[PDB]
């Protein structure tokens, strides 16, 4: 996150890293033992930190659970990026408290114009790189899709939508990946590529998750 | 699909970090420029024997991910991670054929893909996304080995860090 501040214990309590010896995505607590992230971070025996807002100390009311499944959208296009969503099962429920909550899926698709809460423990830099320790936070409105496929030609799928500036400043960056876009206080998107970091007429795409709830709720109900 | 390592055996970062592609074949051949056809400067990118360890290179995807995979579409460039000259593309140039040159602009996605190969990895370019690939290997002409398309006669490197 470039042009953030930091969120604060507390502040985003949905928000989780995945780890496999190294931070490499973020994701987002949908209940106790469900996590949503993006394909693109997919990889093996994944473990899930929750409750952690400084990334770089090994104890603060924080829970370590291992990945017991990991679903990437079976439409997953790693030509397109389209479908960038994973679901993963957690072995056992996470324990709830000041640091560690879920967030829920929305109603409805999230209209152009509407304020978002972006998270990650991402660069904070558009030249160069400076990883924070601590969770930073970003509100981020969403753009109208033509806006969108106008800044991409030919990559924005009715899969995506564009949060951010056009103008420039702050964006998501490198290493906020899978983590949440909350809007209205649902998940409305999941962090995924954008051209370079808080770049003029550049801004951030992210899952549209209103797409994807069908699919969530059923892959839950079956695992 | 795996992540992508350099020779300490930490993932190769997304733009951050440069790394000296290291021929395992030609141990005295680094990466560098050379003049291809009738080119007053040279754009076309070579391994030289008169030059190791090597021109470092980036790794670009635009995934907010700060590390590599085999299966992500990559930029590679020479220079400075934001700037836009250095960037690697292939042109049909005589005398070298599917030549691996610099220019001065960048795709959003990149054509190459870093794979596993043998003991290392090579670089594959990708003429369109939905396509199979084509190794890069090398093309002994003019005393130096010019980085060309030469599908299953790829050349093999290891990914140091220029630390």
């Amino acid at each position: 996150i470039v042009g953030g501040y930091t969120c604060g214990a507390n502040t985003v309590p949905y928000q989780v890293s995945l780890n496999s010896g190294y931070h490499f995505c973020g994701g987002s607590l949908i209940n106790s033992q469900w996590v949503v992230s993006a394909a693109h971070c997919y990889k093996s025996g994944i473990q899930v930190r929750l409750g952690e807002d400084n990334i770089n100390v090994v104890e603060g009311n924080e829970q370590f659970i291992s990945a017991s499944k990991s679903i990437v959208h079976p439409s997953y296009n790693s030509n397109t990026l389209n479908n960038d969503i994973m679901l993963i099962k957690l072995k056992s429920a996470a324990s709830l408290n000041s640091r560690v909550a879920s967030i829920s899926l929305p109603t409805s698709c999230a209209s152009a114009g509407t304020q978002c809460l972006i998270s990650g423990w991402g660069n904070t830099k558009s030249s160069g790189t400076s990883y924070p320790d601590v969770l930073k936070c970003l509100k981020a409105p969403i753009l109208s899709d033509s806006s969108c496929k106008s800044a991409y030609p030919g990559q924005i799928t009715s899969n995506m939508f564009c949060a951010g500036y056009l103008e420039g400043g702050k964006d998501s960056c490198q290493g906020d990946s899978g983590g949440p876009v909350v809007c209205s206080g649902k998940l409305q998107g999941i962090v995924s590529w954008g051209s370079g970091c808080a770049q003029k007429n550049k801004p951030g795409v992210y899952t549209k998750v209103c797409n994807y709830v069908s699919w969530i709720k059923q892959t839950i109900a079956s695992n | 699909s795996s992540v992508v390592v350099d020779t300490n055996g930490q993932p190769v970062s997304n733009g951050a970090d440069a790394y000296y592609l290291v021929p395992v074949s030609h141990g005295h051949a680094g990466l560098a420029l050379a003049k291809i056809g009738n080119e007053a400067e040279p754009r076309a990118v070579v391994l030289d024997p008169h030059h190791r360890p090597g021109l470092p290179v980036r790794f670009e995807s635009p995934l907010f991910i700060n590390i590599i995979k085999e299966s992500y579409f990559l930029n590679i460039k020479f220079g400075p991670s934001s700037s836009d000259s250095g960037v690697w593309d292939v042109i049909q140039q005589d005398p070298i054929g599917l030549a691996v040159k610099v220019t001065d602009t960048k795709s959003l996605l990149g054509p190459f893909k870093v794979e596993k190969e043998g003991e290392g990895y090579k670089i594959v370019y990708y003429p369109e996304r939905g396509q199979t690939g084509l190794d890069i290997g090398l093309v002994h002409r003019n005393d130096k080995y010019y980085l060309a398309v030469k599908d299953g006669e790829p050349c093999v490197f290891k990914i140091r860090k220029a630390t």
